[PDB]
């Protein structure tokens, strides 16, 4: 199960 | 620089591009974000997440 993706645009 | 897809990734928007766990990416731009990278793949260029890849100088 891959990681939680980051919130884009900082 | 070189980049390495660590997990599968399916874009969310127009400024992002997909890959599949294993792609060799072309690291072009990088706005010093601490979560994304701008790289080249499959005839496109877009954002990809840092926790989904590993860099290789």
């Amino acid at each position: 199960v891959p990681p939680p993706v980051p919130p884009r645009r900082r | 620089m070189e980049a390495i897809a660590k997990y599968d990734f399916k874009a969310t928007a127009d400024d992002e591009l997909s890959f599949k766990r294993g792609d060799i990416l072309k690291v072009l731009n990088e706005e010093c974000d601490q979560n994304w990278y701008k790289a080249e793949l499959n005839g496109k260029d877009g954002f990809i997440p840092k926790n989904y890849i590993e860099m290789k100088p």
